[PDB]
């Protein structure tokens, strides 16, 4: 694959500093190029984490697998450390369109069993029933 | 330069330029004068979506902090109805 | 830096304040809107009218109050022949009963 986490076994010191309200899942793509998770920030707090040059991290809404952003990107990927200072991975909430922040209200109200009950067009529950997964953004990273 | 957005019960709301145009289908409509009359989205939902025009060129490319935007429960389907129209 | 929903009748305006801003300060830029002199602008903060020298933090308004995803509504109303208008906003429109489904 391309976004692959390359095993280079020279560590590099991070602290995931979780700035969004919401509850942080950090995903760390394994060699392979396949999601792996790990364990979640609750918001407003940070963690010293062992990572490793190279390695590719992206971070999503434990709950709901909404995007998040780090260092206002998507990809995080440790570099070497200078100076004994750690690498921040500041995550922080995206500015989301209006459209997406209403799909991921009216997810959370309605049960997915139940969408096609709300008086809405047809376009809207494909796009209700589109949930954000970790696969569907890899895709997009990949092919640019 | 300031921009009137009416919604359909009447209610008018005046907005920046800049902040309307963060809707695609806004900026078509401006281009009365700098005034957009909308059918189908009432006050209560208009009044939410300048707030997310506010909320999203305020903290657009901006290092602080980025909060929620809040949305209730009673308006969540009427401003995604709007917002699909609208595209922003 | 403040966040308020300048609103009057049928009229609701977006624009952005300080803490510092005075009222006098904000009548200016209603004028700059609404085309109408300060002398004829009576602001209100929940039917309590507003003193042209306080600052919007002495008025009650402050940043975490005054959000850009939630701005704080502040009233208006204007002298027309020297007379000034009673406060009246018109109220939003109602949003629906909630489906059963949320």
């Amino acid at each position: 694959p391309v976004l692959r986490s390359v095993n280079s076994r020279e560590p590099s010191q991070v602290i995931f500093c979780n700035r969004s309200p919401r509850v942080v899942l950090p995903v760390w793509l394994n060699f392979d190029g396949e999601p792996q998770p790990y364990p979640t920030l609750p918001p407003g707090t940070g963690r010293r984490i062992h990572s490793y040059r190279g390695h590719l991290w992206l971070f999503r809404d434990a709950g709901t697998h909404d995007g998040l952003l780090v260092n206002q990107t998507e990809l995080f990927v440790p570099s070497l450390n200078v100076d004994g200072q750690p690498i921040f991975a500041n995550i922080t909430l995206p500015v989301y369109t209006l459209k997406e922040r209403c799909l991921q209200v009216v997810r959370s109200l309605v049960k997915p069993e139940n969408y096609r009950r709300l008086d809405i067009v047809r376009s809207l529950y494909e796009d209700l029933e589109d949930h954000p997964n970790v696969q569907k953004d890899l895709e997009r990273l990949t092919q640019e | 330069m300031y921009v009137k957005l009416i919604s359909s019960d009447g209610h008018e709301f005046i907005v920046k330029r800049e902040h309307a145009l963060t809707s695609g289908t806004i900026k078509a409509m401006l281009s009365e004068t700098n005034e957009v009359n909308f059918r189908e989205i009432p006050s209560h939902v208009l009044s939410k979506v300048c707030m997310y025009f506010t909320y999203k060129v305020r903290y657009t490319n901006s290092s602080t902090e980025i909060p929620e935007f809040p949305i209730a429960p009673e308006i969540a389907l009427e401003l995604l109805m709007a917002a699909n129209f609208l595209d922003c | 830096d403040v966040f308020l929903m300048i609103r009057r009748h049928k009229t609701t305006i977006f624009t952005d304040a300080k803490e510092s801003s005075t009222v006098f300060e904000l009548k200016r830029i209603v004028e700059g809107i609404l085309k109408r002199p300060p002398d004829e602008q009576r602001l209100y903060k929940d039917d309590q009218l507003l003193d042209d020298g306080k600052t919007l933090g002495e008025c009650g308004f402050t940043s975490q109050t005054a959000r850009p995803q939630a701005p704080a509504t502040v009233g208006l109303a204007f002298r027309a022949d020297d007379t000034f208008e009673a406060l009246c906003i018109e109220p939003f429109s109602s949003p629906p009963e909630l489906p059963d489904v949320m």
